């Protein structure tokens, strides 16, 4: 019990993989774990770091974010390099 | 682009002969004119998809022009919000 209750005081850490998910959307939940660990790293610079462009197309392509200029200079500091 | 400060009581046959032929732009076969817009810089998905499927996709078509602020808030950042995403 004290163990799960160590477990559980950092459970910003800890993701379900929900019996919901399929596994074409691996990745998408990886990206949902990364993330929510940093709050550094953003989806962009993640889906740059990968080789998909899929997850970067889908990422600007959403409406309740706001990419401000910071992100995209960095992103794109990582393609050209 | 191309911009014009013109008085508030100038007419209208004067800025549109400039726009048609000083400019370079084709007359409208449709004017699309948006008004509104909701505060915030989030607007919900569906209207969304409404401007940039539904208004932006029949403007290219139909080659229509569309009319609103040109300002980047409000309805004016959607409507280019929507431009955007659809080129």
């Amino acid at each position: 019990q004290a163990q799960v209750e160590r477990i559980m005081t950092r459970k910003e850490l800890l993701t379900v993989y929900s019996s919901e998910d399929g596994s074409e959307e691996f990745e998408t939940i990886v990206l949902k774990a990364l993330v929510k660990a940093c709050g550094y790293l953003d989806e962009l610079r993640l889906a740059v770091a990968w080789n998909r462009v899929d997850i970067a197309q889908s990422e600007l392509f959403r409406g309740d974010i706001q990419w401000r200029s910071f992100h995209l200079e960095a992103s794109l500091m990582d393609a050209l390099l | 682009s191309n911009f014009l400060r013109l008085s508030d009581r100038t007419d209208p046959a004067a800025v549109y002969s400039l726009v048609t032929r000083t400019w370079g732009f084709r007359a409208p076969n449709l004017v699309v004119s948006v008004l509104g817009g909701s505060g915030g810089p989030v607007l919900q998905t569906w209207l969304q998809d409404l401007l940039r499927r539904g208004l932006v996709r029949a403007a290219q078509s139909t080659g229509a022009w569309i009319v609103t602020g040109g300002l980047h808030t409000g309805i004016g950042r959607h409507v280019g919000v929507a431009v955007r995403d659809h080129q």
